[PDB]
């Protein structure tokens, strides 16, 4: 069970950023995937979750419309697209494989 | 002591099966050693020790082999024109007339 | 538990033996047993848990139990009768298995 | 071996040997309808079911369980049986139908092997007292391969038959337990130690009725749920 | 199922008497063993019972302290020690293998 | 399962993320979901599996001298007979090996499933009237169970008479 990511790109404000999370070592469509971010000096700010078995997603109280995510089952991966970049949104993005009984599980 | 008096409005019907103290051990495909109440030795590891010829007619080459009887020698001259269903040779047999 | 001190019967006649009791021993729903014995050698069990026999006893003996008393009847009496009989049961007032007192003369 | 007078179907260099068993250890050279030869020193067919020695003592009170935690001693009436406790005293009985079915199946399984040997009148020589070459080595090799194959077949057959017998004589007791549960319907609750607890005032006749299969649960179902619920 | 005994010794009053009961043909630690005695002209007087699986014993109403019994599982046997011999205690001692459903069972 | 999720087991869903043992337990109550393992059942299963495996491994038989099984010449009828007996032996042993593997796999798969039908019937007997089989793979207990009741059920110490007074009050 391992989750790798690709988030080394940098964009100007007002542009769009794509981040990819690839999962291996477990059945891809069996667990909720979570997207969270962390900024220096602040606690982790949770963003949303996605079910790879379908298109159902859920977001936080302030991340409606400005962030989207999709899944590719044939290549067992997920993508997150974030637009409307702002100076306060400069942070490091973590991908999580949630488990309902074992807790947050593995990170990335 | 003992169990208190049997209850007036409850029965305790029970089901079971017999058992023996000298349980014989036996092997299966899942467990190597289990205990069974009764078991029979399938393999006959003992012999009576004597040969008898009630259903099968048996000829006995006391002092000669089959070839010695066939060729014709005095020590088995009683074997002429005989018939058998089994010919048992003896380890003490020996050719006499010619090598 | 006690047995009538004397009872007699000619061969071919039925003989009835009864055990006394109370609510503590016979009235509690526990089993009752009879023992056929010679005073010097040993006792031998009669009756069973159910109304059967311990597969070594001839059909000459019949046993029954009631609400407060139990009985053993011998119908086909022969000359092989060892004339000594004792009752046996379990008591709740005292937690010891209790045998009976009795005496029989064939006459 | 010296020659005597008796009746026997197979002849071996050791002597006579009865045909009433499917295998043998005496020798590998036979005449007549002799059984198969194997290498195992001993082999046992389970002409019976599993054995659990009785542990009737439980501290000071005692135990009455059966078929799950305690096999029953002192029961020669039959294989499978019954016990009960009520106001008329504890007792014991046997089920003739189930034990008769089990005995018939066991006897058929046993008669499948015993007495069904095949004639083997003439065979190759299986003992030698000289070095001869390649044909003698081939005969020894084919003899050894046949013996090894038949030994493996015998061991596998014994294991399979023992497994199936032990499971048959246990599914036949899971049956007649489910059957009694169905007969009692809502009037009995499985204690889990091996048997039931009946919640109505059963007597010496109700136990016999349950054993026979005549038991009608509708009569006592009015009070069984009143006692248990 | 058989129970043999050894009780042929004789002692003076005030001494001690040891009696041994040996069981065979059945699982030793599975059934309650009973000790009873019989005197001429009297009914059988039951004494006590012992569980060979443990040390638990039970006595009658008048046999407290004056009689003891012990068990040896390795040699599947039981011993009974009686002290304070009196003229009224001259009797023959029987050993019993009790069964809770088949009655008193076998004797000795 | 859509948006809510699933918790079933042994009937519709095998469990991932459990290395404690083979067979296990889960629970849900007011103290939170959890997971545990049964050491007795998994130890019995492992012992049986190891015995079955040790039956074959290391129990080979000596085969010091045999006939020649390779040839570089046409010789006649005896060579053909040797090739034929070699082929028949190889074919018989191949069939025996395949049948043995199939039988052992079938018996192992059924053993490690009857051992889970057991400990399910056993738990049902322990709970008696206090639990109802949901049918998706496990029970639903109708009394106010806590972190101690689950452990008691796992141990076998559980006494149903204490909570049987309220289990039927909740379920009936
Ligand atoms: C164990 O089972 C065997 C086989 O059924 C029993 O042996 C049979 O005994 C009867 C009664 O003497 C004979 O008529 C049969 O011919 C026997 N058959 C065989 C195959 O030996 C044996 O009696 C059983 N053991 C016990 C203790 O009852
Ligand atoms: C087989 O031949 C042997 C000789 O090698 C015979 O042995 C003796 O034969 C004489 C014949 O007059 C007898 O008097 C002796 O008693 C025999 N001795 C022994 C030790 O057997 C033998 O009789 C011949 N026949 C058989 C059937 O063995
Ligand atoms: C009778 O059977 C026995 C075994 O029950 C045979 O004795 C073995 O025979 C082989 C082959 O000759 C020897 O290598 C062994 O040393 C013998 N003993 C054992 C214990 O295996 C015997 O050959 C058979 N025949 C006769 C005539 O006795
Ligand atoms: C059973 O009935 C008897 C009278 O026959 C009574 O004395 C006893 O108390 C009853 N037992 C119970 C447990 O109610
Ligand atoms: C039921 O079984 C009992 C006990 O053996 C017997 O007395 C009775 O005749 C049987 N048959 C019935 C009640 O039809
Ligand atoms: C029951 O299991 C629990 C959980 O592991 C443990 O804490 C407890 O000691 C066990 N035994 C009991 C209650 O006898």
């Amino acid at each position: 069970v391992q989750l790798v990511q690709s988030g080394a790109e940098v964009k100007k404000p007002g542009a769009s950023v794509k981040v990819s999370c690839k999962a291996s070592g477990y059945t891809f469509t069996g667990f909720y995937l979570h997207w969270v971010r962390q900024a220096p000096g602040q606690g982790l700010e949770w963003m949303g979750w996605i079910n790879p078995h379908s298109g159902d997603t859920d977001f936080a109280q302030k991340f409606q419309g400005k962030v989207t995510m999709t899944r590719d089952t044939s290549s067992n991966t997920v993508y997150m697209d974030v637009n409307r970049l702002t100076s306060d949104d400069t942070a490091v993005y973590y991908c999580v494989k949630n488990d309902i009984v074992l807790g947050m599980g593995v990170w990335g | 002591q003992k169990i208190p008096g049997n209850d007036n409005s409850t029965a305790t019907l029970c089901l079971g099966h017999h058992a023996v103290p000298n349980g014989t051990i036996v092997k299966t495909i899942t467990n190597d050693r289990i205990e069974v109440t009764n078991a029979t030795e399938l393999v006959q590891n003992s012999s009576i020790g004597e040969i008898c010829d009630s259903p099968h007619q048996i000829l006995d080459g006391e002092n000669c082999t089959l070839i010695d009887a066939l060729l014709g020698d005095p020590q088995c001259d009683g074997f002429q024109n005989k018939k058998w269903d089994l010919f048992v040779e003896r380890s003490k047999a020996y050719s006499n007339c010619y090598p | 538990l006690t047995q009538p001190p004397s009872v007699s019967g000619a061969p071919g006649q039925r003989v009835t033996i009864s055990c006394t009791g109370s609510s503590s021993n016979i009235g509690a729903g526990y089993n009752v047993y009879w023992f056929q014995q010679l005073p010097p050698t040993a006792p031998k069990l009669l009756n069973y848990g159910d109304n059967n026999r311990p597969s070594g006893v001839p059909d000459r003996f019949s046993a029954s139990k009631s609400g407060t008393s139990a009985s053993l009847a011998i119908t086909g009496l022969q000359a092989e009768d060892e004339a000594e009989y004792y009752c046996q049961s379990y008591d709740s007032s005292l937690n010891a298995y209790v045998f009976g007192t009795g005496t029989k003369v064939t006459v | 071996a010296p020659i005597g007078k008796c009746k026997s179907e197979c002849i071996t260099p050791n002597g006579s040997i009865p045909n009433d068993k499917p295998f043998q250890n005496v020798n590998r050279i036979t005449y007549g309808a002799c059984p198969r030869y194997v290498k195992q020193s001993t082999l046992k067919l389970a002409t019976g079911m599993r054995n659990v020695p009785e542990k009737q003592t439980r501290g000071i009170f005692g135990a009455i369980a059966g078929f799950i935690e305690n096999g029953w001693e002192g029961m020669v009436d039959g294989w499978y049986g019954f016990r009960h406790q009520n106001s008329e005293g504890r007792g014991q009985a046997a089920d003739l139908k189930s034990t008769q079915a089990a005995i018939d199946q066991i006897n058929g399984k046993l008669n499948r092997l015993i007495g069904k040997t095949n004639e083997k009148f003439h065979q190759i020589e299986k003992e030698f007292s000289e070095v001869e070459g390649r044909i003698q080595d081939l005969e020894k090799y084919v003899e050894d391969t046949k013996i090894d194959l038949w030994s493996y077949n015998a061991e596998l057959l014994v294991a399979l038959e023992n497994q199936h017998t032990i499971d048959l004589t246990d599914s036949e007791m899971n049956k007649l337990f489910e059957k009694t549960k169905k007969q009692l319907r809502e009037n009995a609750e499985d204690m889990g130690n091996g048997c039931f607890k009946i919640y109505h005032k059963c007597d010496n006749a109700c136990i016999g009725s349950i054993r026979n299969g005549t038991y009608d649960h509708n009569v006592y179902r009015d009070e069984a749920l009143n006692n248990r619920f």
